[PDB]
């Protein structure tokens, strides 16, 4: 009974967000209809973490979906389990997102803010305890961005005690789809470090780079790689849903991770990713799941590691499995890489296990770790950001709707004291 | 103005719902035979349109 | 649900239009008669019985454009009153177009645009169609434009137009037209696309195979490219681009709204079976300056942020393989404070061919638009034939006599000057 | 139950009756014999057998109207007696009309009606139809109206009148008699409508497709408002207006009475397979300038309550989304005190339709009558024509030797003075 | 054995009326022929609160009907329930309506009034016992607006001890219907105030939001608003008919929810509702009741509770529930949002249960309130009175009937010394 509310922002979370409930269903065992056709008593357990039941054994999410255009929306319900989500729900505008972020913080953003916080509050007190809330949005675009940063102040005024975690897709390197992301990003951030208490970061070349080199998919589509993310979002909260030998939830690992209120920036990693082809030769033991995680390619963050070093590290385990060899594995990579971690933090890794595996995986892992690599990805964008900042650019289209010069002054200023934190810390 | 329109707009909502369901699976199929993704092409029809140009 | 109308001046805008909606109506499988043998919300309201109507208003000074509409095969589809049509056209001349005939009958014209807008519940912009030459084009546009930018206010007024070709000419006076013309457009239009006959010329001979072509095939052509630009609110796709979102991405400030044209493939049908016109083929094609649809070479300048339409089975990671490899091409430059610089959109559905049509059925294309600091060039060109005629007072008397004052020639040539110092500081680098 | 009763005078209000009744007879399911092949009772009374009779009277100075009814279809339909015709006819003179001829068939007139009214146990209204130019229709009109006054007090007396045309005239001597008449009309009549020829003829073109119109078409448009306003006492609705309660909506004061009218929708019938006509475009309609039936332009001024009547499968609900569109209009100014301005009516009976008719049968349609301070234009044009003639006493020895005063010309130039002066005075700021 | 007597006055009265017969007959159970034909014996239990019989088994309602035109009177004899009335109670006049508060008051209700007096008389003495009486009128309106007020004028005369609860709509604050309703209105609230005991405002406005919102009705007619607002009627009468575990009358409602002689006008609402379709993802508790009634968009008035404060509530249950579930979620719904209830009054809110509920709902639920937000409506009349008096306007109409123009004064300073009494105790 520690339930979880889950709210998708934008074209990226409402798509990251349906394919996530297509893993947790069959996980589960639930009929797209919405009925239990499982196969084991554990699975009714604790299925209230992220469910309510409708009398005639027919379970609904604890599901709300946002956005300012409803084009995403029906794409959502022509999907398979789209029919699965509550009608009133639904909760989105009639005006076009804009691309744009102060669009999406000023104008549109204010109209829709009052009618998505009652929302919220029918599913946060509805239940018999509320642990916290878990938010998918990216930071490019204009409307997950922009009205998932306003949503997130009025969360932590309201419930400051529960765990606002959220999930966020950074603006790639090489290749993005959108001229203006060095001003979306920029803003956001300043919301992110203040309000949030968990945030991790998925790179999209990261997520291509890991299809080609491990996986072998000759066409990926954008399934492929959300069918990613959602494995780490799944494993964070497998401890709340079935038992385990050693249990870590949400809180547990804010507070090891954790070690200022300012650093929680996290990366992850899913292993075991076998190609379709190695999988005759790859047998599968601890130590090769171990090898995996640590891999600085399996990262799902375009941050390499070892430019930086480690803070703090943690591995989930799911499945039955020896409980001295996987303790063994944390004391073997922790004293063969010393060059990687802090010397003020000593037992900088932490282990969990938990019981029960994902269907067809006899053994899997989750690392979530943190590290100061993530001055490099905000250098990235600090440098775009002033370029196109030093000369004015686009940003005529930002003032016509409200939002100072002042703002985006301050906006820099935040994120380079965040850059300039991590060095710090690193000595 | 005057309808019973939810009771329609029901159906209308569901043809379109099966519609698109249909139209995402054929191009499923279509898109995994990677010629025809990377390379293919409507030969057949494409040949009809030069007997045009010779009339 | 979410609507365009679009609004077509002049022989030109006629001439197209009916190339446009004969397009349309094929499409999405609308017989001429309106009758049927989705998407229709966005260009066509339902009447009844089984029968629609297109959102259009034909606007010309002179009845035999607009006649061959009544008395075409397309004339029943068409509402009467959305054909207007004038008693005397304006003689190429821009000063009888705004002042004496074009007010004869612009307030009748704005009745029917307002009303027809009532049937929009979420209007979003309109299309508008010009020759610049014309003095219908220019002239009643101008005051088509100033009306309505502040009858509507903040809604998007995108315009498709035909400049003077560099050479090819068929008026005397259509310099002096087109630099008056370019002052109304300047601050009322939120963005306008440019395209030129000499370019489009060119390209139906060496892309397109033909030996001898017409307006009929130059204007097939434009149908094609506002059919991909507008099929992102039409039809599914894995990256939808509302008219807002081209808005904000291509023009870094008010006054530099102009992008240019491009579209590819562009093949005939046997060269068509000949190749296999991948992802990363097209999108090389784009950035030649032969396919370009104004003939100025975008090598003399430098590229701001472009926006580019796939249509067809596409994949997102074909698309961005061929995107990363054209900022490798060194013989296309980008200002310095854009280094994003695109803005990339995925369709699902392929674009349409016509009976009697010139284009291959291809399951594959891109369409572009790009903003590019080339455009300086034909500029220059105006302004300097302009200078000649207005030096020794070629023409002005026919414009004075009809209701034009003097001092708006010496206006409209120091706006056009303003207008060319900004490219110039843009095009400069820190 | 509930009665109204209908009189005819001169020759353009005894046309029109021919036109109305046809109307009437037609809706009801009455042959023209007055025998059938509810609200039959309104406008008929029952002499028993199955034979039915109107309530009305047809009197003019001159027999040649009259005979065309004795001698046409609906001969068999009236009661002899109603059929009063005088020798002859007024020479459109208001003296004449008035004083020396029109008192030999008062009394014979005042008979007939008021022998009418007995049979009328809950009557609730008159109907009078006058031209002013006439000498019949505003000398004998006002004649009439003064008895009547006295005759009956307080039962609502309502006239339906055509105004003088801007530029159509057919009588010199036409402004005389309207300034004579419009002293007579303003402290007699509960309420008076304007009606005029211009913009009716106008109308009968644009929406109803006619290249040359008669007087026939023009009487059709008249008597479906008629129709349209008694509809309430005859049909089911959801909401009723009686004539008491037009009477207190409309009018703030005692001296401004006078409305003007529209009606929606007026299309020919291959123009109704193009639209749509619900509730939003049929209010849209009414507002416009095009549709008013007095050439008067309502944006010179402002609006006082209007009165909305709706005929068909319309609900309460999108009425109310109609006119709060309506209020948001920036063109349509209303004053500011009597914020709600709008009384609402809806029936649920279609219009009807005449074969050989103009007008297309549709499911709904909406008849407007609304106060406005647009009508003093329509004074200020009628008392400059006056001043032009009497300042050199043009026609004043006609009138002086038929019994006339000249006396009363200036006075009838005070009264209309202290009308104009009346409006602009409600017509200023709050 | 307390018997009520019900009077139909005016369009709008009248037709509520004809849909609150149709459900308690069906309630009940008595053909529309009115005879039983019912499935309970519990229906026959106190059948007497509401309906006569007639030797036979014909069941007659107390029911009077009253206009000053015929045509609704025709309306309700075309009805499927129109015979069931009795045909000597239609009272009518002979002449239009005017829609003129002076005309009705004054120039045809008094002729009418004393003959609708003696039509209560013969029922209101013929029963055994008579604790209140019962109205539906308008409050915009010519015929309810004022003959209304004079019978309940003469009704408090008469029967002084009886409770005088009347249902009233009141103008909308948007689109309304009729040109010179601030005039009717304000004249009507004199006497309201000082002769009922019982006032409850609905408009007309918040009805159709209910339509859309929860029911999803694209054309609401007429028909669906009597409906909803007949529940509301058969909600707080319910109590006297059928037994339950704590029984609430009238006048413990009036005891308990009154705190001062003048603050007595109440907003009202039902639940549960049904969304088309979408009851089948939600599962009905008595929680769920709680969060519907207590929901500010369910209130059939257009004023915002949220705006002001409360100062006494009440709530009815109907159905076999828990008397624990019903006490511990009043105690929830105080405790959980105290700023909007007065701290001088502990235990703002009063509880009921009765023991059926309605045909078709297995439990259903009535909620009465009575707050400050009042004050928002009332300086909407006011307001438009106030500039359409300085203009005079239409007074021309009033006076020529022999009203007095002291009267609109005294009318507005009646009204205006209500708006302040609700503004000080707001202390
Ligand atoms: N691309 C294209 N251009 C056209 C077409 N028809 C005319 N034009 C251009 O239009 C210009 C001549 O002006 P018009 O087409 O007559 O435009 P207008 O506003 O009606 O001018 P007026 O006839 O004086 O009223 C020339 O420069 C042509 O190049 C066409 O079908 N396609
Ligand atoms: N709408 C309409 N107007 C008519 C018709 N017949 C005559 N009129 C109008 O009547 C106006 C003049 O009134 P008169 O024709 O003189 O009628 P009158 O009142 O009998 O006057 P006298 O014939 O001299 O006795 C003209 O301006 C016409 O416009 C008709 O059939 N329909
Ligand atoms: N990983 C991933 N990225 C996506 C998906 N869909 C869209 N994106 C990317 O997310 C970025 C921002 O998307 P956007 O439409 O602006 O989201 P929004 O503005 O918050 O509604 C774009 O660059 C897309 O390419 C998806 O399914 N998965
Ligand atoms: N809820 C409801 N309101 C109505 C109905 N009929 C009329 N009304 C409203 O009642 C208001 C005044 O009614 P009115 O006809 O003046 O009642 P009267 O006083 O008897 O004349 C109008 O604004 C109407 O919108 C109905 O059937 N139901
Ligand atoms: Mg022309
Ligand atoms: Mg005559």
């Amino acid at each position: 009974v520690r339930e979880i509310v889950h709210i998708q922002a934008g074209q990226c979370g409402n798509q990251i967000g349906a394919k996530f409930w297509e893993v947790i269903s069959d996980e589960h065992g639930i009929d797209p209809t919405g009925s239990y056709h499982g196969d084991s008593d554990l699975q009714l357990e604790r299925i209230n973490v992220y469910y309510n039941e409708a009398t005639g054994g027919k379970y609904v999410p604890r599901a709300i979906l946002v956005d300012l255009e409803p084009g995403t929306m029906d794409s959502v319900r022509a999907g398979q389990f789209g029919q699965l989500f509550r009608p009133d729900n639904f909760v989105f505008g009639q005006s076009g997102a804009g691309n744009n972020w102060a669009k999406g913080y000023y104008t549109e953003g204010q109209e829709l803010c009052e009618s998505i916080l009652d929302v919220i509050r029918k599913e946060a007190e509805s239940c018999d305890c509320l642990q916290g809330f878990q938010l998918v949005h990216s930071l490019g675009g204009g409307t997950g961005a922009g009205l998932g940063t306003l949503l997130l102040n009025k969360l932590r005024e309201e419930y400051p005690d529960r765990i606002l975690s959220t999930y966020s897709i950074v603006p790639s390197p090489k290749v993005s789809d959108t001229v203006v992301e060095p001003y979306n990003c920029t803003l956001s951030v300043h919301q992110l470090v203040e309000s949030a208490d968990e945030v991790f970061c998925i790179d999209n070349e990261a997520l291509y780079d890991i299809c080609f080199r491990t996986l072998k998919l000759t066409t990926p589509t954008y399934g492929d790689l959300n069918h990613l993310v959602s494995m780490v979002m799944s494993g964070t909260t497998c401890a709340l849903r079935f038992p385990g030998q050693l249990n870590s939830d949400l809180r547990k690992l804010a507070v090891n991770l954790v070690p200022f209120p300012r650093l929680h920036f996290f990366i992850v990693g899913f292993a075991p990713l076998t190609s379709r082809g190695s999988q005759q030769y790859r047998a599968l033991t601890v130590p090769e799941l171990t090898s995996q995680l640590f891999d600085n390619k399996n990262m799902m963050a375009a941050c390499d590691p070892r430019r930086g070093v480690y803070l703090t590290a943690s591995a989930h385990f799911r499945g039955r499995m020896s409980s001295k060899e996987v303790d063994e594995q944390m004391l073997n990579i922790q004293a063969r890489n010393t060059s990687y971690f802090v010397e003020w933090i000593p037992s900088n890794v932490k282990s969990a296990i938990c019981d029960i595996p994902p269907r067809g995986l006899k053994m899997a892992a989750t690392f979530i770790g943190n590290t100061t690599a993530f001055r490099e990805l905000f250098t990235r964008v600090d440098s775009q950001f002033q370029k196109m900042y030093a000369r004015r650019a686009f940003i005529h289209w930002y003032v016509n709707e409200g939002l100072e010069t002042v703002e985006f002054d301050e906006a820099r200023s935040n994120m380079t004291d965040l850059i300039q934190e991590y060095e710090m810390y690193e000595t | 103005m005057e309808l019973r329109q939810h009771s329609q707009i029901e159906q209308i909502e569901n043809a379109k719902i099966e519609r698109r369901r249909r139209e995402h699976a054929e191009r499923l199929k279509r898109i995994m035979d990677e010629k025809n993704l990377q390379m293919g092409m409507d030969y057949d029809a494409l040949q009809k349109q030069i007997d045009e140009k010779k009339a | 649900m979410r609507e365009v109308i679009s609004i077509h001046v002049g022989q030109a805008g006629v001439q197209i239009g009916n190339g446009c909606w004969e397009l349309y109506c094929l499409e999405h499988g609308i017989q001429p008669d309106g009758q049927l043998p989705d998407a229709f919300n966005t260009f066509f309201s339902e009447t009844g019985a089984g029968k629609h109507v297109p959102r259009a208003v034909f606007v010309d000074l002179e009845p035999t454009v607009v006649d061959e509409v009544r008395t075409g095969t397309y004339r029943q589809l068409f509402h009467p009153e959305q054909l207007i049509s004038g008693k005397e056209d304006a003689a190429n001349n821009y000063a009888r177009g705004h002042y004496t005939v074009g007010k004869e009958i612009i307030d009748l014209t704005l009745d029917r645009i307002r009303k027809l807008a009532d049937q929009c519940t979420g209007l979003q912009g309109f299309l508008i169609f010009h020759s610049f030459g014309g003095g219908t084009g220019a002239g009643f546009g101008s005051l088509l434009l100033e009306r309505l930018s502040v009858d509507y206010g903040k809604k998007s007024k995108l315009e498709f137009t035909v400049y003077p070709s560099p050479q090819v000419s068929t008026a005397i006076v259509e310099p002096y037209n087109s630099i008056l013309a370019t002052h109304s457009m300047i601050d009322h239009s939120d963005c306008a696309f440019m395209v030129d006959n000499e370019a489009l010329y060119d390209l139906c001979r060496r892309a397109l195979d033909i030996e001898r072509p017409t307006y009929t095939n130059l204007n097939r052509l434009i149908g094609q490219v506002v059919s991909s630009l507008t099929a992102s609110l039409r039809f599914d796709g894995a990256l939808n681009v509302d008219f807002t979102e081209f808005q904000t991405n291509l023009v870094p400030y008010a006054r530099i709204h102009f992008p240019i044209c491009s579209y590819a493939p562009v093949i005939s049908a046997e060269k068509a079976y000949h190749e296999q016109l991948s992802v990363a083929e097209i999108t090389n094609s784009l950035f030649e300056p032969a396919n370009m649809m104004v003939k100025c070479d975008p090598r003399h300048g430098k590229y701001m942020a472009c926006t580019l339409l796939y249509r067809g089975d596409v994949v997102p990671k074909d698309v961005s393989a061929a995107v990363a490899t054209i900022k490798t091409k060194r013989t296309i430059q980008f200002v310095d404070w854009c280094p994003t610089g695109f803005k990339m959109g995925i369709n699902y559905q392929p674009p349409t061919v016509v009976p009697g049509g010139d284009l291959a059925k291809v399951q594959r294309a891109v369409c572009m638009l790009a903003n590019t600091t080339a455009i300086a060039e034909a500029w220059s060109r105006l302004d300097h034939k302009f200078d000649l005629m207005y030096a020794k007072r070629a023409f002005v008397h026919w414009y004075v006599g009809e209701g034009m004052e003097e001092a708006e020639f010496p206006e409209a040539r120091e706006d056009l000057a303003l207008l060319e110092k900004d490219y110039d500081e843009v095009a400069a680098e820190s």
